[PDB]
RNA sequence: GGGGAGGUUUGGCACCUCGAUGUCGGCUCGUCGCAUCCUGGGGCUGAAGAAGGUCCCAAGGGUUGGGCUGUUCGCCCAUUAAAGCGGCACGCGAGCUGGGUUCAGAACGUCGUGAGACAGUUCGGUCUCUAUCCGCCACGGGCGCAGGAGGCUUGAGGGGGGCUCUUCCUAGUACGAGAGGACCGGAAGGGACGCACCUCUGGUUUCCCAGCUGUCCCUCCAGGGGCAUAAGCUGGGUAGCCAUGUGCGGAAGGGAUAACCGCUGAAAGCAUCUAAGCGGGAAGCCCGCCCCAAGAUGAGGCCUCCCACGGCGUCAAGCCGGUAAGGACCCGGGAAGACUACCCGGUGGAUGGGCCGGGGGUGUAAGCGCCGCGAGGCGUUGAGCCGACCGGUCCCAAUCGUCCGAGGUCU
RNA sequence: ACCGGAGCGCUGUCUCGGCGAGGGACCCGGUGAAAUUGAACUGGCCGUGAAGAUGCGGCCUACCCGUGGCAGGACGAAAAGA
RNA sequence: GUGCAAGAGCACUCAGGCGCGCGGGAGAACCCUCGCCAAGGAACUCUGCAAGUUGGCCCCGUAACUUCGGGAGAAGGGGUGC
RNA sequence: CAGUGGAGGCCCGAACCGGUGGGGGAUGCAAACCCCUCGGAUGAGCUGGGGCUAGGAGUGAAAAGCUAACCGAGCCCGGAGA
RNA sequence: GGUGAAAAGAACCCCGGGAGGGGAGUGAAAUAGAGCCUGAAACCGUGGGCUUACAAGCAGUCACGGCCCCGCAAGGGGUUGU
């Protein structure tokens, strides 16, 4: 199970051969094993990836014994790979060859306290003729007499965005160790230098 | 992208020059069509003597459009007008000498007769 | 969901252009001006563009000034004193610090504007 | 990481130069690669330039012309492998850079809307056989 | 008065219950160097000043 | 001719409700049922193949756009895998409609001397801004989790998802006189819905750029500003937010099964799928996927950091000021957001604001010169203007500081 | 400005919704109502009860307190049923 | 007062008089009012309800029917600035 | 026939008089309002002022409309503690 | 409708712009201080004792326990966990 993190620098397209790949970029710059987990004394088996150099300035907090500890300069984030077990250094994006394809995790553009017509892509009502009071309104939520209540988790107008999504399956296309980028397939949700983790796909 | 409504020309020496949409063939239930789909659709207009009548319920491919499509080389396309040439349902153009520019797309949807016979396929 | 961009305001399109005007007109007159946190960090912003603007010399960059500002004896007051003051010295033209007193009345926080010296 | 630009600048590679200059309002060709079953063509596309926009990689032209009665406008990056080549056709006074109004008066009102900037041809012909000189002798 | 009204006079002890997080913290204040005087944080206040 | 089941139909009884339980139909939002419209799995067949008939299993998902009609219904039209049926106060009027219907006007046929009347028709006809409680969708504050901390996690238990068409190879082979035409396995496309994304397509983009009328105005010419909407008007538009636009997903596979097909095999010298034992068998069940998740009061685990009394309480838990890790405050701000919370940052600093460069948008500013009686035109000019985006620069602004927070029960 | 049927033009009526502007909403300061209200310490289901229960029974899930929203229930309010 | 065929219309503006006796911010859903929109163009819906198109003037030209007035601004179309 | 001529319960459209359609408003700005649209706008027109007609009575281009904000018979007092 | 036997109606000082209080003083009484005798209930507050953040309710009631409280003692009260 192959992991590694990153960030979402931005995205265009690229043309193969004399077709047209609409790419996102990804970034891998070199990854930290920062701990790991044996079940031995864990209950599993996960390495947790550190990211990103930063000043000891900030590090002030005891995370300093912990980079110290598995003599790791020390970072500002990290993460837990599942049962991804490389060797004792670090990993780069010489991890996925160009043409695997990658599963990619990461968390939504947070759009606010949304309406249900956003959330839910409901219906609401007509533009038109008559009641001018729920063009964007939910409608109807229950029943007469029975029930009397409303279903546990009825689609209803609350917060849309700013929460874990995977998206799957993708075609990296290409990768440069030269610079550590990760070439997709273009649609991976969060926005620009928003975080994200990457792993060997689900396909067998 | 033409919809159940829709008024489509007629790129070819068919009989109608003026069908509205009446049904898009392509899904159980697609929203729309684009060049290379089919469509049943309804003759509003035909030249006298036609080979086809009006109210002439008909099937007919879309050469042209006023949505472009994509390209999977990131270019596009998009013409004036949306058309079509009637077809005998084997799928092959009803009229003789079809006319009016028509998409690539076609070559790869077993319509040569239209693109063979068509003018400039752009 | 709004503000993903990055600007602030309160008043219509002509009210708050008009209002940063009459901002600028009181600013480029008394030096220091005590308004409300929110329009001072704006006032802030315009006026730095005029005086940046006045730094410049050229009848162009006069006109254009004077597109905001109105009393073309303003303006001399502006390229004529101001901005020569403030050669040597590549943007920031303002300062805001904000008072510790808020208004009677509707409990509104308040500033300075400041023409760093 | 401080460069957020410059690294689809690092893709950037598959971007050309050889290509001429263009802006927006004169009528230029463009012989584009396409697939005549499973061979190349080079399809002569020469039509009015109707609307560029940037973006340095994937920056798009569309031009314009009138195919056998009918009217058709072709999409093209400006940086795509599918452009042999692009002679440009004639300069043009533009005066505007998204020239959509044409599509409602695309006849004997163009020609007189669309004149020519006798001055961009200058350059050419001075330039181009200008610089033969250099290159010959 | 028109459809939605209450159902029940809101029993005192709920009204104070409510009532919960209706206290106002007091506002935050330091010593500043130029007086003995008391400041808000990053506020210029008066029998003070500053510098430049 | 008989026996039921259901409680969707027309009724029956008049039990709750007449100090009020708003009736039809549609929109929105659905949810549940299986007696299944489709897709998956079977038995039989008057099943060659293909196709279809009937019974069985099976709710997981899906169940179309119009013509007419107030309609539910149905008829029709073009499709479709299918265009399912019912429950839910005939779900849903403190959600919407108000066509229908049950008000006052009006007329028609009609009964009535009549005033009027008609489950007969026709036109028109006032649906109430403010949610206490429960329920619900979101977000917090307090406390808790028997040292106090920072970070990363286990997933009990939930939720989400689940669809499905066409076409080419295997093969034109089994099949069949032929027409027709497969199992099986394999491969490429499409609809619809879902999730996220802004690169392309495409919308907005509110003062980003220009164009224009009228007007009043600064200052007379040029140059400009106000107003014409809360943009005057038109052409055009990055970021952002967006769908028509792009990527992805529905799986694979493991296991337990439904109907069903079977091995061995008595009771019963045979036989039997069974009573012992065993194997095969659905889109369904359980994992699998995604998300939620230790208020999982059963409050978990892992790594790392701090660490005795400093004073009253003898005995008892406690109580007081200072402290450690660290946290908080405040300020600067964010693709975070109603508030709050969350997150980066706070002079060790690029955190906004400014300035510059780049991007991008507008499309040759102003001024001056040349030509024309002139409106203009040409150049100097891709000029001048130039939000958001991509970076840099300490000029301006987060200066200074306050508070809080371990002393670690017992077996 | 009667009622009905259709056709052209044109459109956010719709497919199908999206973005934007302003006034509220929302947060702070001043001000500060209302119908209603037996009392409340007011959950889910299957029952049960005058036959449609937060209040009875069995079972289930539930830490205390709120803020912005929805309108299914409290046979919600209103008017001693037209 | 100026401009538009005219005007007590409209837009801006004289003299004159006002900014409507709660303000501050934040820029969620949702309501109001408003601007725009890809492709389609009444598929919406009881009904093109609404909204939208069209509009001013001058000119060309104008059907049925007709009570010989009308129908007429039928319809369609051109010009407008400097 | 042309000219002159300037009729009309004629025509477009302000004032003025209305209130058609839709939206808002519904403890409203308002016990009938606001906006967009719409109708007449030299007439059976609109309107100021002064005047007369009223309770089974008046007025009524007729709804049973109006008669001091609820008119199939006003309001107040009274029989009346029907 | 109500001070008081009598205005003896609070000089002066203090905070405060005022209102209003705090001392001093009048009076037998000022918690008789001026809409003021008496001062009830709802209702609003401040301090203390008990009590509550895994708990399900017509709120009460039996039973026991803890805490707090008057009492030599036995006992009585307040609260309320199960």
């Amino acid at each position: 199970m192959k992991g590694i993190l990153g960030v979402k620098v931005g995205m265009t397209r690229i043309f193969r051969d004399d077709r047209a790949v609409p790419v996102t970029v990804i970034l891998a710059g070199p990854c930290p094993v920062v701990q790991r987990r044996t079940p031995e004394k864990d209950g599993y088996t996960a390495v947790q990836l550190g990211f990103l150099p930063q000043n000891p300035k900030r590090v002030n907090r005891p995370l300093k014994g912990h980079f110290a500890k598995a003599g790791v300069e020390p970072v500002r984030i990290l993460r837990e790979i599942r049962d991804f077990n490389p060797e004792g250094d670090t990993v780069t994006v010489e991890i996925f060859k160009p043409g695997e394809r990658v599963d990619v995790t990461g968390t939504s553009k947070g759009r606010g306290f949304a309406g249900v017509m956003k959330r839910w892509n409901f219906a609401g009502g007509p533009d038109s003729h008559g009641a001018h009071k729920i063009h964007r309104h939910p409608g109807s939520i229950g029943n007469r007499k029975t029930p009397g209540r409303v279903y546990k988790g009825k689609k209803m107008a609350g917060h849309y965005g700013a929460e874990r999504v995977t998206v799957m399956n993708l075609e990296v296309v290409d990768v440069i160790p030269e610079e550590n980028l990760l070439l997709v397939k273009g649609a991976v949700p969060g926005p620009n230098g928003g975080l994200v983790i990457v792993r060997e796909t689900k396909k067998a | 992208m033409i919809q159940p409504q829709t008024y489509l020309e007629v790129a070819d020496n068919t009989g109608a020059r003026k069908i509205m949409c009446i049904r898009v063939l392509k899904g159980s239930n697609a929203k729309y069509a684009t060049v290379g789909d089919v469509i049943v659709a309804s003759v509003k207009e035909a030249i006298p003597r036609g080979a086809v009548k009006e109210g002439d319920v008909v099937k007919a491919v879309v050469v042209r459009t006023k949505k472009e499509v994509k390209r999977p080389d990131g270019s596009a396309i998009r013409f004036d007008d949306n058309a079509a040439v009637i077809i005998n349902n084997q799928l092959e153009p009803r009229g003789t000498r079809v006319f009016g520019p028509v998409a690539r797309e076609l070559r790869e949807k077993g319509f040569m007769k239209i693109v063979s016979l068509a003018p400039e396929v752009l | 969901r709004h503000l993903k961009s990055g600007r602030k305001l309160n008043r219509h399109s002509s009210h708050r252009l008009a209002l940063y005007r009459n901002q600028a007109k009181s600013l480029l007159t008394h030096g220091r001006i005590t308004t409300t946190v929110p329009k001072a960090k704006e006032l802030r912003g315009f006026v730095d563009h005029l005086i940046h603007l006045a730094k410049r010399g050229d009848l162009h960059a006069r006109r254009l000034v004077l597109r905001d500002l109105q009393d073309v004896k303003l303006v001399r007051k502006l390229f004529d004193e101001i901005a020569p003051r403030y050669r040597d010295r590549q943007g920031g033209y303002t300062r805001v610090l904000k008072l510790a007193e808020r208004r009677r009345g509707d409990g509104a926080p308040l500033a300075l504007v400041e023409l760093v010296e | 990481m401080n460069r957020g630009a410059l690294i689809k600048l690092v893709e950037s590679r598959y971007v050309r130069t050889d290509l001429p200059e263009f802006r927006p309002g004169d009528t230029v060709r463009v012989s584009y690669k396409v697939k005549e079953g499973n061979r190349t063509r080079i399809q002569d596309f020469e039509g009015i330039v109707i609307r560029i926009r940037r973006n340095g990689f994937n920056t798009t032209f569309t031009v314009r012309k009138v195919s056998y009665g009918v009217g058709v406008e072709r999409i093209f990056p400006l940086h795509s492998p599918l452009i042999q080549k692009i002679d440009i056709v004639q300069r043009g006074r533009a005066r505007r850079a998204k020239l959509y109004f044409i599509r409602n008066l695309s006849d004997r009102e163009i020609r007189r809307k669309l004149r020519a900037d006798r001055k961009r041809i200058d350059k050419d012909r001075a330039a181009e056989r200008a610089a033969k000189e250099e290159v010959q002798k | 008065a028109k459809h939605p009204v209450p159902k029940k006079k809101t029993s005192k002890a709920r009204r104070d219950a409510r009532r919960s997080h209706h206290a106002l913290t007091p506002p935050i204040l330091v010593p500043c160097p130029e007086c003995k005087a008391m400041k808000p944080p990053h506020t210029v206040c008066p029998e003070c000043g500053y510098y430049a």
